[PDB]
């Protein structure tokens, strides 16, 4: 059980039309290109990662430009808006 | 040549005595007209002919030995209303007394009475001429402030389409300068025609503009709207116009004057050569004003016995007394001048009046809460007493949707330091008509404080003192103007059962205002113990006023910002 | 001491350049459109907020997808790219 | 001890020789200080000091107390020895500056001494002498009721009287224009208050930095009230001293540096009427202050003597004794 | 730009031991350039102390900043003897309380004794102990170690704060007398050469000194002490006193890594330059490239502590235990670290 945050900019949109296809499912689309994600087990991890291997191998760009970040029970607590709104709270 | 003929106006004032005790409605023309309808017994014909003027408005409670004024004014040649009129009026002794009848030109009084002096339509082209000559610079905005009777039923651009009460004007919006004259002129050209080229002129002729507005609706136990505006005129008007505009000061404007409805004054700027034309002011007036109901010993006593609970006194209480009769002597006299401010520790530093000051301003409060009571019951901007709860919720629930996330706890205080005093002297103006206390009430709003030898000011036009008892009154009377000064900043009012709440967007306007005044005042103190400064001017922060001893954002922010809020 | 991470999106095409030349002071761009701050006193936080608010207002579209992100000590030490590559990481003492 | 340096001009530069400290000014040497004779640095402002001159300090035991451009005082680059004077006197201060018989024999100085001072003022225009005749007679008759009061609030009671005594003459010296009559407002409405301001704020800052850099705590004052927004010992020992901005101001405006063309009438964001001092005619008027500072005396400008009353009251808190610190006066 | 760890609580501790280094600052910014070349850009938010080794420029204006925001800077040169520091003296938020606490408290005799006297008996116990575990040359040093003994059997019967000093410098002189039998030949010294250093082997020693000075000072500045007026060290020379008197336990770490270093190949007699300095002294320094390596290893060895826990996180913890001593006035609650029987 481990919730995380994935955000990218890649240069092509038909390239990464794609990643935000796939990245739908996995959590909302929280603003233009991030995403809030939920896992249970590392493995769906491994297997998103190893998809996201494909398509930036499909792209023949070798973009990096992926970030995963973690969010813990106490980060949420101080995370926020600009106008004060809690955010990311489950 | 724009009105070929006309009728000879022709006008009464009669001043009456109370016998009995008598209330009145908030506007008086009903009552009156309905006195002359059963009164004369003249049917259809009083239409065409009568209109009536009421100066006294918006006081309620009359009493015995009370007077009272309006005038009558009549319209044709050779008419025998005011005959009639005279020999029934002279006998009317009881309920209703007779002080004198007074003619509305001459003012000589009745007696005499052949024939009554005629306001000739040459007369209006001359006071209108005239007035022209002696104001044209052909470089000025010569604006003129417009007062309403506090009732006009006009048609915006005469619409079909929206087919109902909603056909009325109602807001400043559709005030529109060519709809105006165009209303003068359907007036003036109807009681022209009882007894074409020229409409197409005025359309090309409009320079005028409305500046200011402050017109609101207010809904009769019928319908109409009442307030001010600055009417401004651009110098290429001829007077002509100024001719039509004097005519209609008298005969009116919108739907059904017969009832004494759509009736204004102009009162025209200052410093100007002495012409007075047409109806003169000191005429159309209250007859006993407002100054004399506040010196009355009655009023005097029951404030002195609402004001004695937190009166913390100290000092001999005959000395207080002769006090007050030797300022009531001085007001009779219009010779006062009102004390400076005085800052006494209670903890907290507040700065007061002495005591017998305190109870006039408490008798003035007095006097003037039962007609703004009314006035805010029966208008627009009005609180609700009853609130549907369902109703309040839903508008909670809907302000919510529109994204306001805060609220904050609801104390008029907060808009103590923001209240601009000259568009609430125009309000008062125009609900209760000229009178010579508004003048005193400034005086009383606009003084001094003085902490140890230092005398701390305030804003000209700017402010109402905390601790006096007018100033919880006209506060909340004259909130609804901010709405626009919180829309812009994200923030509404929702008013509910004699109060309201605050609700908001975000919080950091209100700290960055907090911040601004606590480094303000921090340099005040420091310029205090250094440069020796002894005349203090501050804008905002009375609240804090002790601290000094022991872009900009309007100041309600600040108070404001001094809370903390909370979420829904 | 919080370290926060900025992440905004804003259609107005000068409104973004504008907090674009704001942000880069007090942390590096680190994405196209993501910055990390890291702050000691939330006055110093509140100050920020304030400008990014006065920058904003010229929108007039009122725009509102600005959203600052916690990070941690062990939140920071779980984070990774794909590549497994620590990321969002401090020093201790750098021996220059 | 030895001389105690300060730069509060407009940017020197500081090299060392080895055996020397030298300052120079557009490449001109103003000083050159042998580092056995040097006691400290203060540096007011922006001053380049190249990097052997500051490791042969700090290897000599010499602080160099650093203090922003408009007085506040920050720190100070010091080893052991040095910063040991700036905390080993801070409780006999709390100790004495309450203590009722030392404070107020120190109180009755300070408002003897400012008194003398706004009478001197007066003595040396001698071309308006007998019309001020009957005001130096005044002020000598308010000057010998000080040295009997005991309590603070006639102290307060004899210096307020005694200054608008002394301000309600200027009239005659102002030009036309410039002529004031009410007193002081916190937004001024007419020049002379102004020029008073700036100089009392310059006076007040550097009087705080020297006070600071000697060792004391500023907030705990002898006459003024301790409070926050401002520092009660510096304000209390700037009394004496107060009469160079009033002669000052009034040289300027008569001779003509200062015209009514560099006012500007205009409002604040606030909204509050102001009229204000363009920024050239800004610049122009601190420049000259600082340098009526420098001209101070021959032998010590005004920082330097500011630094030796200091000490003075250092030793008078420490031997107890309330007369060994005595106060400048002026004497002709 | 070798970074050494995780940051910490306060910050991160930047270091100059480089080669002519010039600071200048973005007013929220500092940026650290060699010959026009940026190498750092760190932020003021992150920054906790920086110590300058060598003939590091600052320019005013970051002075300025850094004292504005109270961050220490301690200044030393080539050879690593100590000059000063750029400390400010007024309080955290102006909250005087603590400050005169601390004033009070040290000049209080019997409690100042007993505090004094735990960090003499702590000190002899780590000589004893470092002295201990060199069992090749047990036979050479077992009267020593005796002699040891005897001189903290007299610490505990030391009746006033006078003696400790004596007590401490006879007890570090036989201890010193006793590295030259590790030691190679080319390093051999017999004296600790403090002011000038004049051999191979002391330059080790008072350059980690410094390092080892500035870590525990910026702590207890950051805690809320004035480290400037010292418990057990009286009169010193341009180090603050109560930095100077807490580092007395912790300063084995010092005397074992020199000997590790020297011993084990890592630092050679190819490295130390010798010149003469100002008027005419033969001065030992090491080049940038040594000095680099010996205080990158320093800090190395100073994150890897007994595990749990690096040394910034333990001289926290003792500030705050020696903080709740001072306030409740009881002598019992600070307890010196005193390594491992």
């Amino acid at each position: 059980m481990k919730h995380y945050l994935i955000c990218f900019d890649v240069q092509h949109d038909k390239t990464r039309a794609k990643l935000s296809r796939l990245l739908e499912k996995y959590g909302p689309r929280v603003q233009g290109s991030v995403f809030e994600v939920s896992f249970k087990t590392p493995d769906r991890k491994r297997q998103l990662e190893y998809k996201i291997h494909q398509i930036i191998k499909q792209s023949n760009t070798e973009e990096n430009n992926i970030r995963f970040y973690n969010l813990n029970k106490d980060t949420i607590k101080h995370s926020h808006d600009i106008n004060g709104n809690p955010i990311a709270q489950l | 040549m724009i009105l070929p003929s006309f009728p000879d106006l022709t006008g009464l004032v009669v001043n009456l005595k109370f016998t009995a005790r008598a209330e009145f409605s908030l506007n008086h023309e009903m009552a009156v007209d309905a006195f002359l309808r059963h009164s004369l017994n003249l049917g259809e014909s009083y239409s065409h002919h009568l209109s009536i003027i009421t100066p006294e408005n918006g006081r309620l409670f009359y009493r015995e030995g009370d007077t009272y004024r309006f005038v009558v004014i009549a319209m044709g040649n050779q008419q025998q209303t005011n005959s009639i009129w005279h020999t029934l009026i002279n006998h009317l002794r009881k309920n209703i007394k007779l002080e004198s009848l007074n003619d509305l030109f001459d003012g000589i009084p009745v007696s005499s009475k052949e024939s009554l002096d005629a306001y000739t339509l040459q007369r209006a082209m001359e006071q209108g001429l005239a007035w022209h000559k002696a104001a044209n610079l052909t470089e000025q905005p010569l604006d003129i402030q417009w007062y309403w009777q506090s009732t006009v039923r006009i048609l915006h651009a005469d619409h079909k389409q929206h087919k109902g009460e909603q056909r009325y004007c109602r807001d400043a919006v559709q005030l529109t300068p060519l709809l105006l004259l165009k209303r003068i002129y359907e007036t003036l050209n109807n009681v022209a025609t009882y007894f074409n080229h020229q409409a197409w002129l005025k359309e090309q002729a409009q320079y005028i503009e409305i500046q200011h507005p402050d017109l609101y609706w207010i809904d009769t136990p019928l319908g109409g709207m009442a307030g001010n505006f600055t009417l401004s005129l651009k110098p290429g008007i001829e007077p002509g116009l100024l001719a039509m505009l004097i005519l209609t000061q008298m005969v009116g404007v919108g739907q059904r004057r017969t009832s004494g409805l759509g009736k204004y004054w102009l009162k025209h700027s200052l410093k100007h050569a002495h012409l007075i034309l047409g109806l003169k002011p000191n005429r159309v007036t209250r007859s006993q004003t407002l100054l004399d109901c506040i010196i009355q010993p009655h009023i005097i006593s029951q404030a002195i016995a609402e004001i004695e609970k937190k009166t913390n006194i100290d000092t001999l209480n005959e000395r207080t007394l002769s006090q007050v009769q030797s300022a009531i002597g001085q007001l009779r006299k219009h010779q006062y001048q009102a004390p400076k401010l005085q800052g006494f520790t209670i903890e907290r530093l507040l700065a007061v009046s002495p005591l017998y000051d305190r109870i006039l301003q408490k008798a003035a409060a007095i006097v003037l809460t039962p007609g703004l009571d009314a006035i805010m019951s029966q208008a627009s901007y009005g609180y609700r007493k009853g609130l549907s709860r369902q109703q309040v919720r839903y508008e909670i629930q809907n302000a919510y949707r529109q994204g306001y996330h805060w609220v904050y706890e609801s104390d008029i205080e907060d808009f103590f330091d923001a209240v601009y005093r000259p568009q609430l002297i125009n309000r008062l103006k125009s609900l209760l008509g000229n009178d010579p206390l508004w003048e005193q009430i400034e005086s009383w709003l606009g003084q001094d404080i003085h902490i140890k030898d230092t005398i701390i000011e305030r804003t000209p036009n700017l402010g109402l003192p905390q601790g006096s008892p007018l100033s919880p009154l006209l506060a909340n009377f004259i909130l609804d103007d901010f709405d626009s000064d919180l829309e812009t900043h994200g923030f509404k009012i929702i008013r509910f059962a004699d109060d309201f709440i605050i609700l908001c967007k975000s919080q950091h306007e209100a700290q960055q205002a907090a911040h601004a005044v606590e480094q303000s005042l921090k340099e005040v103190k420091l310029s205090i113990n250094v440069e020796k400064t002894h005349i203090i001017q501050l804008n905002q922060g009375f609240r804090f006023l002790g601290y000094l001893f022991r872009t900009n954002l309007p100041p309600w922010l600040a108070n404001l910002g001094t809370k903390s809020p909370q979420p829904l």
